[PDB]
């Protein structure tokens, strides 16, 4: 199997079209990375409208030698990490299903399904949409899993449209210890109260500025907007390595200090936050305070 | 059915010009049709300030999200569902009428037909908008289509009173629209010296002894009541409270 989007559910073009590890490998987001796809794509043999129609019925010739394809053109590009090894279920003749789709629908069905008021409101929602994916679980339901990867995919191109539109407008401040981004306002912005969906843009986040040139390993700051409540909802990314590196430089994996920084900040000054989430690098500020406070975290020890 | 749109001679309507040469339409054409509606422009900048809001919103950066909930909380559903609603609310009801609906519609009929009367009486000229038996019909329709809504076998008051609504709406948006068109002016001129000389600034008379006293002289009970409504449609110094007996001069 292969690092790629809902491969036996979408086209293929699709599938690389929205992979992270291609994006972040290939500069998706502007001209130039598309003008690479067709290369590619051209230079594989697959033709274009060949490559944009379903997996079921894309040709059986084709399927059949995607593998030898995938490895005679992939070395030039660069994408031979892409190939791995993964487990497939099948039962009757139902169709065949990836562990990593199988996750990703039960991930994007979690997300989306169906003051401290509307707080406790937002809380029950997610339990009720937790039950709803429990319930998703069992082999005699197959409309709760189909709904499931569709909203995926949803998700999947809302997460691409606004990460394209940050790196447009080059949001992300290269301050001295840690960068700083915000989405002050733009389009959809409702989805992110969702702190998955917030650590989802914030993981292709991260990869896209793992691969660069850049030689700073910094942790990323990553807040948005609720307007109902007039509260940002902050949380703290740890920084990651390239995917393609051997073991030596894995002595230990990089740690989280936002929780110990945002408890310090707390104890020692009087700010309005709530930090309640089971996930302690994930807090709520108030729009007013947001800023002091950042200062704060500046002039602390991290 | 037919829906159709059309504009009137001149652009806009220019309501100082009067009704009958602003449209060119036969009264044949006319008849067929059954909803007569007049959209006017207007300024207050409130409406245009809340319009202004709801276009810059609409674009397409936000609006994408909020029809979105319009779906999710059910305050409005899907076209689709629309048109499969609306088959068969066609091919399952048929609604029928009340003796009292019956009723209330030949009250009805015969006070918009003594009004219209009326209108051209004032007018003396013939209306470009004229009242048949089709109206009759058409109002019939109106209450029967409102009561398919429901899939209701039978159609009741409920139903006639709002279809009543919508025909007075588009009858005094059209036709009964300022019919005088804009003794002549020459008792105009004197009456509104009288007032002015009789009543202060402040002060106020009975509507009965004014209307006396008018009555008594040359002026009569016609020529009072229209400029009364006029000056107080002016609003510069006249004023109506408490019913209609206290003429107020602001």
């Amino acid at each position: 199997d292969y690092y790629l989007f809902l491969l036996r559910h979408s086209s293929l073009y699709d599938s690389f079209y929205y992979s992270n590890y291609v994006n972040a490998k290939l500069s998706l987001w502007n001209e130039n990375g598309k003008k690479r796809l067709h290369k590619m794509f051209a230079r594989m043999g697959i033709p274009l409208s060949t490559a944009q129609e379903t997996w079921l019925y894309m040709d059986h010739s084709i399927k059949r030698e995607l593998g030898i394809i995938f490895d005679k053109n992939l070395d030039r590009y660069g994408l031979q990490d892409i190939i791995r090894d993964g487990f497939v279920r099948t039962l009757g003749y139902r169709g065949s299903i990836s562990a990593s789709e199988f996750v990703e629908a039960l991930t994007a069905l979690l997300e989306v399904g169906n003051s401290a008021q509307k707080l406790t409101n937002l809380r029950k929602r997610w339990v009720s949409n937790f039950w709803l994916s429990w319930d998703a679980l069992d082999d005699r339901k197959v409309e709760l899993l189909n709904r499931g990867i569709q909203l995926a995919q949803d998700l999947q191109r809302a997460i691409f449209n606004t990460g394209v539109a940050i790196l447009e407008k080059k949001l992300i401040k290269h301050l001295r210890i840690y960068r700083l981004c915000v989405l002050q306002d733009g389009p959809d912005l409702d989805l992110y109260r969702n702190p998955l969906t917030l650590l989802r843009l914030g993981n292709w986040l991260i990869e896209c500025c793992a691969e660069s040139e850049d030689k700073q390993l910094l942790p990323m700051v990553l807040a948005s907007i609720d307007e109902n409540t007039d509260t940002y909802l902050v949380a703290g990314l740890t920084p990651r390595y390239p995917r393609g590196l051997d073991t030596i430089h894995t002595k230990k994996p990089i740690l989280n200090n936002f929780s110990m920084a945002f408890q310090q900040i707390t104890a020692e000054t009087d700010a309005k936050v709530r930090i309640d989430n089971f996930e302690s690098s994930i807090i709520e500020i108030r729009r007013e305070d947001l800023s002091p406070f950042l200062e704060k975290l500046t002039l602390s020890g991290l | 059915s037919v829906l159709a749109a059309a504009n009137p001679i001149y652009g806009r309507y220019d309501d100082l010009k009067s009704p009958g040469d602003n449209i060119d339409f036969q009264t044949t054409i006319l008849s067929r049709f059954d909803m007569i509606f007049i959209v006017k422009d207007d300024h207050n900048e409130e409406r245009d300030i809340s319009i202004a809001n709801h276009v810059i919103n609409i674009h397409t950066g936000n609006a994408n999200a909020m029809q979105n909930q319009q779906e999710e909380n059910g305050s409005e559903i899907s076209i689709e569902k629309m048109k499969r609603y609306i088959t068969y609310c066609r091919l399952k009801c048929a609604p029928r009428l009340s003796p009292q609906a019956a009723e209330k519609l030949s009250s009805n009929f015969v006070t918009i037909r003594k009004q219209l009367l009326i209108n051209e009486l004032e007018s003396t000229e013939r209306s470009s908008i004229p009242i048949t038996i089709r109206q009759l019909e058409a109002i019939i329709r109106i209450t029967e289509s409102l009561a398919k809504l429901e899939l209701s076998p039978i159609a009741q008051e409920r139903h006639v009173d709002e279809a009543i609504r919508l025909f007075q709406a588009s009858t005094m948006d059209a036709a009964s629209q300022d019919p005088i068109g804009g003794t002549s002016l020459s008792e105009i001129r004197r009456f509104e010296q009288e007032l002015k000389r009789r009543l202060p600034i402040g002060w106020s008379t009975s509507y009965q002894t004014l209307r006396r006293e008018f009555v008594d002289t040359h002026r009569f009970s016609q020529l009072a009541l229209d400029k009364a409504l006029y000056a107080l449609e002016k609003h510069e110094t006249i004023q109506l409270r408490h019913q209609g007996q206290n003429i107020y001069r602001s």
